[PDB]
RNA sequence: UAAUUGCGAUAACGAACGAGACCUUAACCUACUAAAUAGUGGUGCUAGCAUUUGCUGGUUAUCCACUUCUUAGAGGGACUA
């Protein structure tokens, strides 16, 4: 590699960039893959990001979601609960501090790691209401994967939504530990608890 | 939905009745032949006769139209 | 001697609706296409890339209908739907003049040689006659549909007496004008459906014009009458003499159909191959142009490519 | 030392009240409408009604006393203002000349159907496309209701509503209570001269001329 | 304006149109509307006339003349094809096909240029 | 090459500008600094007691070195805030006017800005000059 | 010589053909003109319920005036100035002229 | 004179005027440099146009942007629309078409609004509610 | 089909209103006409930092040029190609 001198100065780890694009300039998204053969084609990791907020239009079409990269879907998530709504730039910062403190305690690569609980908490059976005659009846039904990949992300974030509530911990460790925990399926984390319930009622109500 | 009315249907046929060898299998030259050949009050319209004939015309090229 | 498909270029997202060469510069190629630009072309003589492109020419708001090159191939010229006429420079982009004074869409243009002055045929039913600078010198009217195609006739003699031009509208009916005193001098009948095409031969002898019912009809414009008629059973759509040999080339609706007039007989009769677009409609030719050597075809079509073929 | 906004508001309160004095006074002069054109030294109003020989009087004596009231109360000077009177055309096209005839026949003490039907047939044969008029209140009994008289096509809806219906209300005040007179008159779109001439969705194809197949070529020369 | 006056006469190339004595400085002379001196010649080397063009100054280049003329090919299987009388690169279009002598195949480069045929196979 | 403010991000030249003034040490520090809020949209006067001036200092000259003529009404709305008005929905108040006028008048006796035409406070060409020295210490500190 | 005319119409057909014919008018007299500035289309705006009384839906309704303004500036001698302010008179169009 | 070329990009009601030009290779924002657009975390989205192609096709030319209207992070999307588009434009103008297509194409295939506008616009609240579809709450008792 | 919107079928045929068309508004135009009440570039005058030449600014009576950005008028453009 040679720098190249410009009369605006570029710094040495931008002009780094130029050869690879990793997201927040620190992660590769190159050997990430999705361990699950259901889940790929809808978990997207094959279209590098510098970061994680891109003002895209995915809401118009039936499926532009899955297209959608799965860290922005992650960062998206996380702008929950009203008093956070819009503020795409908080959820941005609390996403890069979170990789950060991923690779921190693990030696992964932290998009790897986001992946791997993604696959390990889509449910992949549920149940379903029916009319049962005046009484409510729970019928057991499979899951499509892109309904396992957005229920994923929605009980991770809310997850770590729950235990930063009133807590000395912030959202970016709690958020760093439920993706960990949850990539291990270690049952310490919320989002495998609750997969495990839903799958064990659906599979009491076949 | 894109179904039109019996009026740009109508121009459509009349037009194709009256002028079949002026006119093309080309939106553009429909366009520009409609405008001057039809008395039409508006733009909108005159799109979407020249649109439905130029239809009409590829219709009529795999063999023949009903009416 | 056959023709070979050699090669396509690719720069456009239009029909490729008008072809020039220089003699100038024989590795010159100019194209305007319905995506409202033209683009300069700079051929190589090679594999299948055989040509890219230097420069495109862009400031007409509707779709350019044709274009000529001056014989240096310095200066080209561009007529548009956007009702006006541009002189462009080759080198640079760079439009020298707007022609503006027809009331409709322009559809012919053509330099005379000597770059002298400018016809232009539209559709307003008249044929306007400029200046390099810019002015209306004058306008040419009595031809009862619009006008397709104008173009000047070339002078074997070295400036014999006088210039004169053609035209071919759509009133079956084509013109000859001498333009010295502004006068219609042949009126040649005999065409019974749109004509979209016409073509003087380098001779200066042949006028061949043709439009939608498919025959081509032949005029000795020398003596002033009616030859003969080809037939190619479909529409074409453009028109060209090969600058050496007695061929005329023709871009029909279902293939380019080119003819020997020695015989009078089809040689060719090339299709090229799409792998696609079968269920509906094959793309076809809109125009071609030979080179000044006579021994490449380019073919500007629908499916907004222009594809060369080299004699053997 | 006014700004353009309020400038073009008030002149536009001054047209509205000036029409409002206009139709309470001259209402047996058929008056139908009224027009404001603003000149250096001069503005002139036209009014544009059926009797202008009412409307003048003796020597445009009712014309003076017009002037000098509107000069009083608009504050203009000497001079300043000036009205002139003109005889509309098409009085069977006018809403308000026809809502009026028929709340004076109606004050008269004709028949309801017999005066609607009177002025249906009057602007229908002055080349109207359309009338309708409708009549509401107490009709022959305490209980009110609604006559609906029509002739001709009428359009409701769209831009063309504002481009060629002409509609007018009227309150008749009876003994037993109010009636209301609404008229509606849709004219030709083909007679307008300003503004469109047809209907939006109007489609006029022109017929080709036919001419004979030629079967020879030739060529003419000069 | 400057003080300063040319005590001599501006002089198109034609010689037509003149600025009389005393000139202002920085005063531009008018190219002529006629023709180039050389145009009324009628002199070239084609042996044609010049277009007739407005006079202009010689450090300006003339427009060339384009008369479409035959001339041999640097091939010259073909002794006359159609050119413009200002180019001097005419085509016959065809492969001179010359066997190499390095290789068994030929040089299709066409109309090739006496002594350029191809060096590598 | 030479530098300019522009040249220099916001926070780290306020922040070394501020300092050197502080240890210059000739602004003019108006006295009942420690007393005030800086804007009735405030609630707690500013954390960093013994400064806080020279903040406010730095960044009305930086400000006005941008601007072409800032004056205090600018000033007082360029540093008000959003009040929480108790009950009430939130409302943008406009900042303390003393402040603003004490640092222009502080500014002008120490010579990096001046009246200008048009009104308003302009900058000097002494505080162009010293601004710009200050901001080419800034960018060296990190060589 | 330096005047303004500025015209504050409503209706912009006429305010167009107004300005046309001054320009053509000073194109004619062969004076040196800035051209008819068109300034911002302001809308006046009223919003009011359309009920008289106050029941039903509360339906609101916007009524709008448009007021179109242009300028021209003319550097031309006094007769051509009073006889281009005798004439150009339209129903409608607001019309003035201001010197220096 | 010397070769230039202005562009501008477009989101929302931000509006960034570029002026591209021969030069030595100075890319300004408000005249400010290009590495100190405000919210950092979005450093990386103006900075991409400049990624995608290299700054070796910088290296000869010079760039200055004024951006008005908008926010911030609107103001950071029509800079970098502007600031590609005006490579573009230069490369059209002044260098070949080949180089002006590989530019292009770099651009699209990354992201479609580095060139071509977001035509998302506001849509215009209704009365009886707070927005342009939410309504106020109904009460039935 | 959003639509008694259409293809059609058919003791009905031909029509009218409503729907659609329409009109206003928002999106595009490096194409036209222009702008000291919108801007931009250059030249004057001038400040600061640098040092051949550069960078960031100030000043419109200091003049010139232009219309990309801005404002309109006139048009173009989509018709599901
Ligand atoms: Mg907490
Ligand atoms: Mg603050
Ligand atoms: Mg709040
Ligand atoms: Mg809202
Ligand atoms: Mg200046
Ligand atoms: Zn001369
Ligand atoms: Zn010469
Ligand atoms: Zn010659
Ligand atoms: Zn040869
Ligand atoms: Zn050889
Ligand atoms: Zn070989």
């Amino acid at each position: 590699f040679t720098p190249v001198v410009l009369a605006t100065p570029i710094p040495e780890e931008v002009q780094q960039a130029q050869t690879e694009i990793k997201l927040f300039n620190k992660w590769s998204f190159e050997e990430v893959e999705v361990k699950d053969a259901s889940l790929v084609d809808y978990v997207q990791v094959r279209q590098p990001i510098f970061v994680a907020h891109t003002a895209g239009r995915y809401a118009n079409k039936r499926f532009r979601k899955a297209q959608c990269p799965i860290i922005e879907r992650l960062t998206n998530s996380l702008m929950m609960n009203g008093r956070n709504n819009g503020k795409k730039l908080k959820a941005v910062r609390i996403i890069k501090h979170t990789l950060d403190i991923i690779n921190v305690l693990t030696d992964q690569n932290p998009i790897q790691v986001v992946v791997d609980a993604i696959t390990n908490t889509g449910p992949r059976e549920d149940t379903t209401r029916v009319g049962g005659g005046g009484a409510a009846r729970r019928q057991a039904v499979d899951v499509s994967p892109l309904r396992r990949v957005n229920q994923a992300i929605a009980l991770l974030t809310i997850g770590a939504r729950e235990a930063a509530f009133r807590n000395i911990k912030t959202i970016a460790e709690t958020l760093a530990e439920e993706l960990i925990n949850a990539a291990k399926g270690s049952s310490t984390s919320y989002a495998i608890k609750k997969k495990d319930e839903l799958e064990r009622v659906a599979k009491s109500n076949r | 939905g894109r179904v039109r009315t019996k009026t740009v249907k109508r121009a459509s046929k009349a037009l194709i009745e009256r002028y079949y060898p002026k006119l093309t299998l080309d939106f553009q030259t429909n366009k520009r032949l409609c405008d001057e050949i039809a008395t039409i009050q508006s733009k909108r319209l005159r799109n979407k006769i020249a649109g439905y004939t130029t239809h009409l015309m590829k219709r009529i090229q795999k063999g023949p139209v009903r009416g | 001697e056959v023709l070979v498909l050699r090669g396509t270029l690719e720069g456009h997202n239009g029909w490729v609706t008008s072809l020039a060469t220089s003699a100038g510069q024989p590795n010159l190629l100019l194209s305007a296409s319905r995506d409202k630009t033209l683009i300069s072309w700079k051929l190589t003589g090679d594999d299948q890339k055989f040509g890219v492109p230097v420069r495109s020419f862009k400031g007409h708001s509707h779709i350019v209908q044709d274009c000529t090159l001056t014989a240096d191939g310095a200066y080209a010229l561009s007529a548009s739907w956007d009702k006006t006429l541009r002189l462009w420079d080759v080198a640079t982009g760079e439009t020298y003049q707007r022609f503006v004074g027809h009331k409709s869409d322009v559809m012919s243009v053509d330099i005379d040689k000597k770059a002298s002055m400018i016809i232009s045929g539209s559709r307003d039913k008249t044929i306007k006659v400029w200046t390099i600078k810019g002015q209306c010198l004058a306008t040419l009217l009595g031809h009862n549909d619009w006008v397709s195609q104008v173009r000047v006739v070339p002078n074997e003699k070295a400036d014999d007496d006088s210039v004169t031009i053609i035209s071919a509208g759509n009133d079956k009916m084509v013109k000859a004008w001498n333009l010295n005193q502004f006068q219609i001098e042949a009126d040649f009948i005999g065409h019974n459906s749109n004509i979209n095409t016409l073509t003087a031969s380098p001779d200066g002898t042949l006028i061949a014009s043709a439009g939608k019912d498919g025959e081509i009809m032949l005029w000795n414009l020398a003596a002033k009458k009616a030859m003969y008629t080809l037939s190619a059973q479909d529409e074409v759509f453009s028109l060209a003499f090969s600058p050496n040999r007695y061929w005329l080339a023709a871009a029909t609706a279902t293939g380019i159909k080119v003819f020997s007039l020695d015989p009078q007989y089809l040689v060719d009769d090339l299709r090229p191959e799409f792998a696609g677009y079968s269920k509906a409609a094959e793309p076809h030719a809109v125009s071609l142009a030979w080179s000044a050597d006579g021994q490449t075809l380019f073919a500007g079509y629908t499916d907004n490519v222009i594809r060369v073929w080299q004699v053997m | 030392l006014i700004s353009k906004k309020r400038k073009l508001v008030a002149d536009g309160v001054f047209y509205a009240e000036l029409n409002e004095f206009f139709t309470r006074e001259l209402a047996e002069e058929g008056y139908s409408g009224v027009e404001v054109r603003v000149t250096p030294t001069k503005t002139e109003v036209i009014i544009r009604a059926t009797r202008t020989q009412d409307v003048l009087g003796e020597n445009g004596r009712r014309i003076n006393e017009l002037t000098l009231l509107v000069q009083k109360r608009f504050k203009y000077a000497p001079g300043t203002i000036v009205l002139y009177a003109e005889r509309v055309q098409d009085r069977g096209l006018s809403a308000v000349a026809q809502a009026e005839s028929m709340k004076f026949k109606l004050l008269n003490g004709l028949a309801i159907r017999r005066a609607a039907y009177g002025v249906v047939r009057y602007v229908m044969e002055s080349g109207a496309k359309g009338c309708e008029v409708v009549v509401s209140g107490k009709l022959r009994a305490a209980r009110a209701k609604a006559m609906k008289f029509a002739d001709g096509f009428l359009i409701h809806s769209g831009q063309p509503v504002n481009d060629f219906i002409d509609t007018a209300t009227r309150h008749v005040l009876m003994r037993q209570g109010v009636l209301g007179i609404k008229v509606k008159i849709m004219r030709d779109p083909a007679k307008s001269r300003t503004g469109p001439k047809a209907l939006p969705d109007a489609v006029t194809i022109i017929e080709p001329k036919e001419e004979e197949p030629i079967l020879a070529p030739s060529v003419k020369d000069y | 304006p400057c003080l300063e006056s040319d005590s001599n006469d501006l002089v198109c190339p034609c010689g037509n149109t003149v600025v009389p004595a005393p000139v202002r400085c920085g005063t531009k002379l008018p190219t002529c509307n006629h023709p180039c001196i050389k145009v009324v010649r009628g002199e070239s080397t084609c042996g044609h006339k010049p277009m007739p063009h407005t006079c202009h100054s010689l450090d300006v280049s003339c427009p060339p003349c384009t008369e479409t003329v035959f001339k041999p090919c640097k091939c010259g299987k073909k002794t006359k094809v159609r050119t413009v009388c200002f180019q001097t690169d005419v085509s016959c279009g065809i492969k001179c096909g010359i066997p190499l002598s390095y290789c068994y195949h030929t040089c299709q480069k066409t109309c090739h240029l006496p002594g350029n045929c191809q060096k590598v196979c | 090459p030479g530098v300019s403010v522009r040249d220099v991000a916001a926070q780290d030249f306020i922040n070394a500008y501020a300092s050197f003034l502080q240890r210059q040490g000739k602004l003019e520090v108006p006295g009942y600094v420690d007393i005030v809020k800086t804007s009735s949209g405030n609630e707690m006067p500013p954390q960093d007691a013994e400064g806080w001036f020279y903040k406010r200092a730095a960044s009305v000259a930086r400000h006005i070195y941008m601007r072409k003529q800032v004056g205090v009404g600018k000033l007082n709305k360029l540093y008000g805030g959003a009040k929480s008005r108790g009950v009430r929905p939130y409302k943008h108040i406009d900042a303390s006017g003393s402040i603003n006028r004490k640092v222009l008048q502080a500014l002008e006796k120490i010579g990096i800005v001046e009246i200008s035409p048009k009104g308003g406070r302009r900058i000097s060409e002494n505080g162009q000059r010293d601004l710009d020295r200050i901001a080419a210490q800034t960018l060296e500190e990190d060589e | 010589i330096k005047i303004r005319i500025t015209l504050t119409s409503t209706k912009v057909k006429q305010l167009e053909n107004v300005s046309s014919n001054i320009v053509k008018n000073a194109e004619q007299h062969n004076l040196v003109k800035k051209g008819p500035v068109r300034l911002p289309t302001k809308v006046l705006k009223i919003s009011t319920r359309k009920t008289p009384n106050g029941e039903g839906s509360k339906t609101w309704e916007t009524y709008e005036m448009r007021i179109h303004k242009r300028y021209i500036d003319l550097e031309a001698p006094v007769q051509i100035v009073k006889r281009i302010t005798q004439i150009t008179i339209e129903p409608g169009v607001d019309v003035e002229v201001v010197v220096a | 004179a010397v070769p230039s070329v202005q562009t501008f990009g477009k989101k929302k009601s931000a509006t960034a005027v570029a002026h591209v030009k021969a030069g030595k290779g100075l890319i300004k924002v408000n005249g400010s440099p290009i590495t100190l657009v405000e919210p950092e975390i979005l450093r990386f989205k103006v900075y991409e146009p400049l990624l995608l192609v290299g700054l070796d096709k910088f290296s000869n030319i010079d760039i200055r942007v004024r951006v008005t209207g908008g926010g911030h992070v609107s103001q950071v999307y029509a800079i970098r629309q502007a600031i590609a588009k005006g490579l573009v434009a230069y490369h059209q103008k002044y260098v070949d078409e080949q180089s002006k297509n590989e530019l292009k194409k770099a651009f699209t295939s990354y992201d479609r609004t580095l060139l071509i506008a977001d035509s998302r616009r506001p849509e215009p609240k209704k009365f009886g509610g707070k927005g342009a579809r939410s309504r106020f709450q109904k009460s039935y008792r």
